[PDB]
């Protein structure tokens, strides 16, 4: 379903593990009061 | 113990005695290189 890679940030320890892969869950919550047709499969289907 | 510690930490970072000031910490002198911090702490435990 998904496959992703991420680097982390400025650093000086090559073997230290980091949180770049957190980015796979990135999404924008500034405007979120009403549900989004794009997430609703019935809508997507109707459009197809 | 100040000559012995200065020399062991200086020789590990591969720098002359004047390059390493005694006022600075092991974490400071090492930068982010925690691989080298673990070696200095292992060497100080072996020594004293
Ligand atoms: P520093 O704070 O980066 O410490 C060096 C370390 C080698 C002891 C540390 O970074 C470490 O535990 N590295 C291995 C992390 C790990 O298991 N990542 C997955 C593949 S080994």
């Amino acid at each position: 379903a998904m496959a992703a890679t991420a680097t982390d940030k400025i650093g000086r320890s090559v073997p230290a593990p980091g949180k770049g892969i957190l980015t796979t869950a990135r999404e924008h919550h500034s405007s979120v009061k009403y549900a989004s047709p794009n997430l609703n499969m019935k809508y997507r289907k109707r459009q197809l | 113990a100040s000559l012995l510690l200065h020399v062991l930490v200086a020789h590990k970072l591969k720098k002359s005695l004047d390059s390493i000031p005694m006022s600075k910490t092991i974490k400071d002198l090492v930068g982010g290189k925690s691989t080298v911090q673990n070696e200095i702490l292992g060497d100080l435990g072996k020594e004293f």
